[PDB]
């Protein structure tokens, strides 16, 4: 039951973001959504994508570093 | 025939500081980071930096000399490590209890634990190459001789560097010198292979035979005479071999029968060491020497005698092939890529033949004693051979797209090859699908019938039986060979076909290898995977020029990713991508080959013979009933034999556990480059570039993502690296745990 | 069939019309550039979608676009 | 706009959107995009594995913002 | 469709059943000199003196042949005509549809496939919702 | 032992979120392809031009984040 | 607090392990000095020393001292590379000097990293550390 | 003495006239299987197949 | 000789000299003061 619902939850979260992308392709009007929170999501997407890049790189470098350190010693 | 150009290029340092000087698309300067990868990928594409066929040949000649310098540096390293940092002086006295170790580890972070007790008080990594058995067979006795060999190799490496500098920079030969291939094979057969085999036969007569016969008698290495003491006083060699009292006057009068004392066609294995006799080894090199020197006087040269390759090729025309080979001599003498294709195919097949012969007829003393050396050597040479065969496919494709113009060969063998590519690839598709259904589908059928509780329906030896009747017949013919079809052979060619279990030092050197239905099924898997690798590589070679999909692959090049998303998507139509897929299939094929070998020797050959005469094997006959289902391979081979590599922590074998996990990591990492595409990574690099621009640290060399071919190349490189490192650790930790 | 559209940013450099394998494109006269020519796509039912025309276009972003759509026999490159 | 002028791109399409570039020429023959702006930074152009793209584009007068 | 065929020995690469059920393509070129070219179907053939008639199954094969006729021969063969012939019988005329090759401006062609904007002023899919169209073709 | 696996789980969540929002926000186009709204959600590629454009669609970011979701779970 | 972890001095398991610590170096007393060094740490029932990363100053040497040390000698690397890259962008060929490193300039920049946090606050107050959002190239938004 | 011509004298069809595909024995044997034999109604050739 | 100067100044030679120098100082610090899990 735990593994089943965590796998369903992962699939549904990935589908939520997939339909966020499909919304941004198809149903997103940048004229009506002028300067609101969605327009300002897209107006700084490089900043938050680079910060997700930093945090995932940081956390991955050091989780693998600690695991490989523990493993080697 | 020797004509050279004197000082064709000055020896100057100025081109060193300007990288990319060789290729005209890189001589402007690096705009992006793709310039770096292009600088490395085009560094040895000599045939694309220029198109003279003369300067590329000089570049190739001097590159060969530099490579020989590298090989001699490596070989000097091997001999120097056996001289100084090894227990060869100790192992030579007692080569049945203590183990070779040619590498000590500096203790820095606790890695002095890798200096495991190898024997005799020496501490270091137990090596798995047969260097110590090689040096025992070649007659080495003291570390000073190994030191002299290492120093001589370093001198010869300096000589190869000097010769490469000489033949590019002060005296480079002309094109007509390279196109003398008949003189070239005369010297390579008669003078390189023939005189090399003759010189080694002389060494084995005068050094290997005395030193190894006294070491077999039971004399300590300190009491062993130095190898020139058997030359300065031939009376000592007369003490050992009574046929040296007659001198060479029996040789020059064809009284060769009196040399049967040491030149014997004895056959079989030496019972006291487990290796081949060096009697028939020296005789073998003498026969190879005579045969190669005889064959080196075939092709025509300055003198009117000889036999020109051009007329030999043009003489061979039949009804089916039309015009025949008249057109092929201009192919192989005006293109280094066709030469590289044929030489890579034959060198890969030779390395595989080396792997398959050096287990069944172990040519070195005490090689079959230890299973680390045997398994490591077989695995190593299988991997080298498969890599070289994939290279043959690669350069077949490069030749077809680059060095093949159909003007100079109409309706010859290569044209008629290209005119029925659909028939060849069709029937090779059919045989790949046939063997994949009837070699793996038997495994799935057995696996299902064992899961369903129907073991009488399986393809077992105690069920529906698929006996390899032809291989069993051939084994019968080779057991019955040394009496009828080889009268002067005393023993069998190898004990792998049949005969007696050769037990030396309590361990099985070689015993007959029985072929049940498990071996039938595994050999048809071998045939299947070899055929699919041949399918991918042959498809690349044939379809390199043009297909029905992309009719202009020849002028898009060899390394092009695709033609575009059109025609449904032509994503991997190049010949390079067929090399890329053949690398995966070669990895699959050779990993099945080495798993078959490792399990068959652990279950059916290797083991400990009790003094009562019974043989107990390492995995106790698993292969007969477990090697017919996939669960038997996953349970009795991969799961059961990795207990030695994953429980090895905190011991000397813990480096192999680390390397095991490292290979898994590099496999999983390779999947990032294999599964992804350039587009995602470019728009992620753009956001990272934005983060650099925001705080004024953006580079002037623009960070492109890896190209499409670059991404595929690094994916396959890390995939094969991770898989081969995992298997290397698994084999070299299983084998040191079984003796 | 795929639709090949040519935009105002064309500089008449002819690179697309000779990079095209099937010669879908052709140059027509124009008054909006120095070269006095713009690419057109008359026989665009013969477009396979290879996008060698987009690859050869020097103007940034792109003066020629291929918009992959309804496949046919001509636009899929089937010899059978 | 004149030669040598540094301008900032507002095309919203170009690779050099927001990037500065020296003006190389202005054309007076009544064409749609007469200003040839040439950049230090090369774009995404060429076949795959090409070591560089192009550093030149033709922009209109209205798209450029003069920064010199 | 006049012209003797090239002296080709035959091949498995070539005309499948698509040729006699739907269209196949013929390339006709005239050369003074007999020489050797690479057929895109695989192999090498013989250019006859005068007119040639080569039947192929794809238009890309015909244009690839015409491309190598143009660029791989020093006496460049540029009077090559590509037809599309149907099994019903009628012959279309395809590649030099006007007099001159498509790279050269004939000044009598029509600008079709040309949009009056750049890609930045392309309409966006949210405006054309459930319209049966797509953002390029509006 | 739970610290390091929670940080590995955080790494998986962050990298899956990075791929998913990099497909969601770059669904309208990056500098590699300033028009992806007109090709739609799941177009294959944009040719070997512009350096090579293999997995540029937002659907391909779904694809990669599907791998990362399966890994994290 | 921290009743789950006992100090390794009064721990049975750690005494059982510290009887047999190995020698990581050539020195035959490396295991003994390591056992003496880890005796002041906090370790659980397994007998292996645990680190405490709260920022409590009783365990500041567990994480915060390496934190400060890394941040200094990595802001060194970042600031030196940034200063060199900014410097080479006015040399009429900024792209070749990434390939061939101008080593007198490079060593001058590398020995300029003693004062990077002062240089960082100087460049941040004087506006050279960051760039305006409009001045930098960006994607379509 | 060439034994591999083009199929049926047509050098541009995708077939060769090899001794297996287009021999006299193959013509008389493949062309006399029920799927190819001349004059048979489909019921008898289907019955024989 | 300005060519060896410009070749020893390249990116791979300088990055390998730098990595060898940092590896040397790390290895020497581990050789003298072996096991530093914390302060
Ligand atoms: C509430 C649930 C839900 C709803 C109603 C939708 C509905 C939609 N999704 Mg989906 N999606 C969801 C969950 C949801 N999805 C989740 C959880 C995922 C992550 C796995 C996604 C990921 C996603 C992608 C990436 C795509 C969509 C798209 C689509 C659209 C077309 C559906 C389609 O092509 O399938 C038709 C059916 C198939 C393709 C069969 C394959 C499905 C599996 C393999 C077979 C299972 C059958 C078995 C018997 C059970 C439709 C609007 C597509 C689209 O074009 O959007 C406009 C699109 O590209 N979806
Ligand atoms: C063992 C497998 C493996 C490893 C280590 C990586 C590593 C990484 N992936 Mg991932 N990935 C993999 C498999 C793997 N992936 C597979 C199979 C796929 C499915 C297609 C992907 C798809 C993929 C996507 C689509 C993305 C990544 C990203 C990245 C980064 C995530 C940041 C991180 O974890 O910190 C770094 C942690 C590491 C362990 C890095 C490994 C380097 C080690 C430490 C050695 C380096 C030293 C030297 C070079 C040698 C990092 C480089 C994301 C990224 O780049 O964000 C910035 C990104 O967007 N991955
Ligand atoms: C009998 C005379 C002789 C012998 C011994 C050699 C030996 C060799 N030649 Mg040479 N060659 C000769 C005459 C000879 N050649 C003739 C007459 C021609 C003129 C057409 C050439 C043309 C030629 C070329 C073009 C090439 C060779 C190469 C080689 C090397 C083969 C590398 C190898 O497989 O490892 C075996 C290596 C050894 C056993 C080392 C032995 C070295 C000592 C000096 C002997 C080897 C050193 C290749 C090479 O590596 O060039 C450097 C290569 O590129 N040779
Ligand atoms: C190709 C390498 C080679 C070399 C350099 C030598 C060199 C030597 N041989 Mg020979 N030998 C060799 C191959 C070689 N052999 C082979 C292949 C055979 C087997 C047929 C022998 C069989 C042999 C015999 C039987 C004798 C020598 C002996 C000799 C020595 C005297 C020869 C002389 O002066 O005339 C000399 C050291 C003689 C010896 O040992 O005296 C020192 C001697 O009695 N040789
Ligand atoms: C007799 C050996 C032989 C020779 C000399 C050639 C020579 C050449 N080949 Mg090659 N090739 C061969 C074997 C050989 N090959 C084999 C066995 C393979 C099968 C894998 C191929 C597959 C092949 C391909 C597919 C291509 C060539 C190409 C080339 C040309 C340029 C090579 C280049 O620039 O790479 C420069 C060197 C590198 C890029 C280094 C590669 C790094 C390796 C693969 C990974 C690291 C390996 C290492 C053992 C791992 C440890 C490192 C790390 C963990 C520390 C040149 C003609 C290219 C060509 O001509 O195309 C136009 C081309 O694309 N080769
Ligand atoms: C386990 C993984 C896997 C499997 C099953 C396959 C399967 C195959 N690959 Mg391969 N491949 C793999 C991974 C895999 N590959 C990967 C990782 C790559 C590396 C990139 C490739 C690269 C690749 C290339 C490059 C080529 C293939 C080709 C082939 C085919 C060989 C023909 C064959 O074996 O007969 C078919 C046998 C099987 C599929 C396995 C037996 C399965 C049983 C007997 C069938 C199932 C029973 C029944 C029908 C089930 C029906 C149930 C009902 C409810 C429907 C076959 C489809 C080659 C090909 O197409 O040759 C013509 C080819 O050229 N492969
Ligand atoms: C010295 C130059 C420089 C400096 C100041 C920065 C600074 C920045 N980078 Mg980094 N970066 C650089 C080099 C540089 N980087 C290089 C060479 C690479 C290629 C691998 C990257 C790739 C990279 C990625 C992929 C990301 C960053 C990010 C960041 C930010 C957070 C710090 C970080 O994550 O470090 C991470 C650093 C690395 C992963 C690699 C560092 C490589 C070495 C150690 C730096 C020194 C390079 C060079 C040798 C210096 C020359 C010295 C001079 C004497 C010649 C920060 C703005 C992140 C971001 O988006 O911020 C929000 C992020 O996601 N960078
Ligand atoms: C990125 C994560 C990272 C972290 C935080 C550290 C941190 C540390 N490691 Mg470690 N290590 C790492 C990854 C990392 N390691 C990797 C990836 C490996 C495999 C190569 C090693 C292998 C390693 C060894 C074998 C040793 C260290 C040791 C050290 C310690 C002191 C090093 C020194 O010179 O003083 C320190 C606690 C040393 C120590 O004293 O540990 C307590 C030590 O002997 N590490
Ligand atoms: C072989 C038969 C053979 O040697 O034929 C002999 C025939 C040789 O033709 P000719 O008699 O014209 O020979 C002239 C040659 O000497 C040209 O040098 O070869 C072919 O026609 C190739 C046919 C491949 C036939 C299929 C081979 C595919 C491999 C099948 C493996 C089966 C086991
Ligand atoms: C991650 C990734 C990138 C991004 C990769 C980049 C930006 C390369 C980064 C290389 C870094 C700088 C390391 C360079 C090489 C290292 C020095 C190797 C270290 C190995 C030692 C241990 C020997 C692509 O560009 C790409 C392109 C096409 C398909 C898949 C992918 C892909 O998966
Ligand atoms: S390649 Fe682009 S710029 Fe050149 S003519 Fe064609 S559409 Fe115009
Ligand atoms: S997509 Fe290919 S075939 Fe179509 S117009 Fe462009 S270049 Fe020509
Ligand atoms: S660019 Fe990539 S996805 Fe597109 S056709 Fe080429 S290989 Fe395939």
């Amino acid at each position: 039951l735990y593994t089943h619902h965590q796998y369903i939850a992962g699939f549904l979260m990935v589908g939520a973001f997939a339909h966020g992308a499909i919304f941004f392709v198809r149903d997103y009007d940048p004229v009506a959504n002028k300067d609101n929170v969605l327009a300002r999501m897209l107006e700084h997407k490089e900043a938050l994508i680079s910060h997700l890049s930093w945090v995932s790189l940081f956390l991955g470098f050091h989780t693998l570093g600690l695991y490989v350190h523990n493993d080697v010693v | 025939k020797v004509s050279v150009d004197n000082n064709p290029v000055p020896t100057s340092f100025e081109k060193w500081g300007k990288p990319g000087h060789f290729d005209r698309t890189l001589a402007r300067g690096p705009k992006t980071t793709t310039w770096i990868w292009n600088l490395h990928a085009n560094a040895h594409d000599f045939d694309s930096q220029t198109s003279d066929l003369e300067d590329v040949s000089r570049k190739i000649f001097s590159a060969h000399f530099g490579h020989l310098a590298v090989v001699f540096v490596w070989l000097s390293g091997m001999y120097f490590h056996g001289a100084k940092f090894s227990n060869y002086e100790g192992w030579l006295a007692d080569p049945t209890h203590i183990k070779p170790s040619a590498q000590v580890v500096w203790p820095i972070v606790g890695q002095g634990i890798l200096n495991g007790d190898v024997g005799g008080g020496f501490h270091g990594i137990q090596i798995t190459s047969g260097l110590f058995y090689l040096w025992r067979a070649s007659g080495f006795t003291d570390s000073y001789q190994l030191y002299c060999t290492a120093i001589g190799g370093l001198v010869m490496a300096a000589l190869m560097l000097f010769a490469g500098w000489f033949h590019y920079h002060v005296k480079a030969p002309k094109l007509e010198w390279f196109q003398n291939v008949e003189s070239m094979m005369n010297h390579h057969l008669a003078g390189l292979l023939g005189l090399g085999s003759l010189g080694w036969a002389g060494h084995q007569i005068h050094v290997s035979m005395p030193i190894n016969k006294l070491l077999d008698a039971g004399v300590a290495p300190k009491d062993i005479p130095l190898p020139h003491e058997f030359i300065l006083e031939p009376s000592k060699m007369a003490e050992l071999y009574p046929s040296f009292a007659q001198g060479l006057t029996p040789f020059f009068t064809l009284n060769w029968g009196v040399y049967s004392d040491f030149l014997t066609f004895k056959g079989g294995l030496n019972p006291v060491t487990g290796g081949l006799w060096l009697s028939d080894t020296a005789h073998h090199h003498l026969a190879i020497a005579v045969l190669f020197i005889i064959a080196g006087h075939m092709y025509r040269t300055n003198w009117g005698i000889g036999h020109s390759m051009k007329e030999i090729l043009e003489a061979h025309k039949g009804p089916f092939t039309g015009e025949g080979h008249k057109g092929l001599y201009e192919i192989l003498t005006t293109s280094w890529h066709a030469q590289l294709a044929i030489n890579l195919a034959l060198l890969g097949s030779l390395t595989i033949i080396v792997a398959q012969h050096m287990y069944a007829m172990p040519p070195y003393p005490y090689q079959a004693i230890d299973y680390a050396t045997q398994l490591s050597l077989f695995t190593h040479h299988m991997w080298i051979g498969g890599f070289l065969i994939v290279g043959a496919g690669a350069h077949g494709a490069i030749f077809m797209v680059r060095d093949y113009d159909p003007a100079k060969n109409v309706n010859n063998l290569l044209d008629r090859m290209l005119r029925h590519r659909d028939a060849i690839i069709s029937h090779l598709n059919w045989v790949c699908i046939f063997l994949g259904f009837h070699s793996f589908g038997l495994y799935i059928h057995n696996d299902t019938m064992r899961a369903l509780g129907r073991p009488q329906d399986m393809f077992s030896d105690t069920a529906i039986q698929l006996q390899p009747i032809f291989a069993q017949w051939v084994q019968h013919l080779h057991t019955l060979a040394p009496g009828a079809t080889a009268p002067n052979a005393l023993a069998t060619a190898s004990y792998a076909f049949g005969g007696e279990t050769i037990a030396v030092a309590g361990k099985v050197a070689m015993m007959p290898i029985t072929l049940g239905t498990a071996d039938f099924m595994v050999h048809h898997i071998h045939a299947f995977t070899i055929h699919v690798t041949a399918l991918i590589l042959l498809k690349g070679v044939l379809y390199a020029r043009s297909s029905r999909l992309v009719p202009d692959k020849a002028n898009l090049g060899f390394r092009f990713p695709c033609d575009g998303p059109g025609r449904g998507g032509t994503c991997q139509v190049s010949g390079w991508d067929h090399v890329f897929l053949g690398l995966f299939w070669m990895y699959n094929s050779l990993s099945i080959v080495i798993f078959h070998f490792s399990w068959k020797m652990q279950s059916d050959v290797w083991g400990t013979v009790s003094p009562d005469g019974s043989v107990t094997h390492v995995t106790l006959g698993n292969f007969a009933q477990s090697a017919i289902t996939i669960n038997g391979w996953l349970r009795d081979f991969l799961w059961a034999q990795a207990a030695n590599v994953i429980n090895s922590y905190g011991s000397a074998l813990s480096a192999y556990g680390i390397m095991f996990l490292a290979g898994h990591f590099v496999f999983a990492f390779s999947l990032m480059f294999l599964f992804s595409g350039r587009g995602y990574w470019q728009e992620l690099i753009e956001s990272i570039v934005w983060a650099h621009n925001k705080l004024n640290v953006a580079p002037a060399i623009q960070p492109r993502a890896l190209s499409i071919i670059q991404g595929r190349a690094v994916g396959v490189a890390h995939y094969l690296l991770g898989g081969i490192v995992t298997t290397w650790a698994f084999f070299l930790a299983r084998s040191l745990s079984i003796g | 069939s795929h639709s090949v559209k040519i935009y105002d940013t064309c500089i008449g450099c002819t690179q697309c019309v000779r990079a095209c394998p099937l010669d879908v494109l052709e140059m027509v006269p124009w008054d909006g550039c120095k070269a006095a020519q713009i690419a057109s796509s008359p026989r665009t039912e013969d477009c396979v979608g290879c996008k060698r025309c987009e690859t050869a276009c020097p103007t940034d972003f792109l003066s020629i676009r291929v918009y992959l759509g309804a496949e046919t026999t001509r636009s899929m490159g089937l010899a059978y | 706009l004149n030669r040598g002028d540094k301008v900032r791109i507002k095309r919203t399409e170009s690779y050099w959107y927001g990037d500065v570039g020296t003006v190389a020429s202005v054309e007076k023959s009544g064409i749609l995009y007469p200003v040839i702006v040439r950049f230090d930074r090369v774009n995404y152009n060429g076949f795959s594995g090409s070591a560089s793209g192009v550093n030149t584009n033709n922009f209109a007068e209205n798209e450029l913002e003069l920064v010199q | 469709l006049s012209g003797q065929p090239p002296k080709f020995g035959g091949s498995t690469g070539g005309l499948l059943s698509k040729a006699n059920r739907e269209e196949k393509y013929a390339i006709t070129w005239t050369s003074a000199s007999e020489q050797v070219f690479e057929m895109p179907t695989g192999g090498a053939a013989i250019m006859n003196e005068g007119e040639n008639l080569l039947y192929l199954a794809r238009k890309e094969q015909c244009l690839a042949l015409g491309t190598q006729l143009r660029t791989k021969f020093k006496p460049k063969i540029q009077d090559y005509k590509i037809y599309r012939v149907y099994p019903s019988g009628e012959v279309q005329y395809l590649h030099p549809a006007d007099g001159v090759f498509p790279e050269k401006v004939n000044e009598g062609r029509e600008a079709q496939g040309t949009k009056t904007r750049r890609i930045g002023q392309n309409p966006e899919p949210v405006t054309i919702k459930f319209s049966g169209k797509a953002p390029y073709e509006v | 032992g739970d610290f390091l696996v929670h940080h590995a789980i955080a790494l998986g969540l962050h990298t899956t979120a990075l791929i998913l929002i990099k497909g969601a926000l770059d669904a309208r186009g990056s500098k590699l392809m300033p028009d992806k709204k007109d090709f739609g959600y799941s177009f294959p590629c944009d040719g070997p031009g512009r350096g090579g454009t293999c997995d540029i669609s937002a659907w391909d970011a779904f694809y990669l984040a599907m791998f990362w979701m399966l890994n994290t779970l | 607090d921290f009743a789950n972890l006992t100090p390794c001095s009064e721990n049975p398991a750690y005494l059982a392990k510290s009887k047999n610590f190995l020698n990581t170096t050539n020195d035959p007393n490396s295991g003994k000095i390591r056992a003496e060094r880890y005796a002041s740490a906090l370790c659980g029932p397994e007998g292996y020393p645990h680190l405490i990363v709260d920022g409590r100053f009783t365990h500041a040497g567990d994480f915060l001292i390496p934190s400060i040390l890394f941040l200094y000698i990595a802001g060194w690397i970042g600031w030196v590379g940034r200063s060199y890259l900014i410097e080479i962008r006015e040399s009429k060929n900024p792209e070749m000097q990434e390939v061939v490193i101008n080593v007198p300039l490079a060593i001058k920049k590398m020995l300029g990293g003693f004062l990077w946090p002062l240089a960082a606050v100087g460049e941040y107050t004087s506006g050279k550390l960051v760039m305006k959002d409009s001045e930098i190239p960006t994607s379509p938004r | 003495n060439q034994v591999v011509q083009a199929y049926n004298g047509d050098p541009f069809v995708g077939h060769l006239s090899t001794p297996i595909s287009d021999s006299a024995f193959t013509r008389t044997f493949i062309g006399n299987l029920p799927a190819y034999r001349k004059g048979l109604s489909p019921i008898l050739r289907g019955l024989e197949v | 000789m300005d060519g060896l100067k410009s070749f020893l100044s390249t990116a791979p030679v300088m990055i390998m000299a730098l990595l060898t120098f940092t590896a040397g100082i790390l290895i020497e610090f581990n050789r003298f003061y072996p096991d530093l899990l914390f302060h």
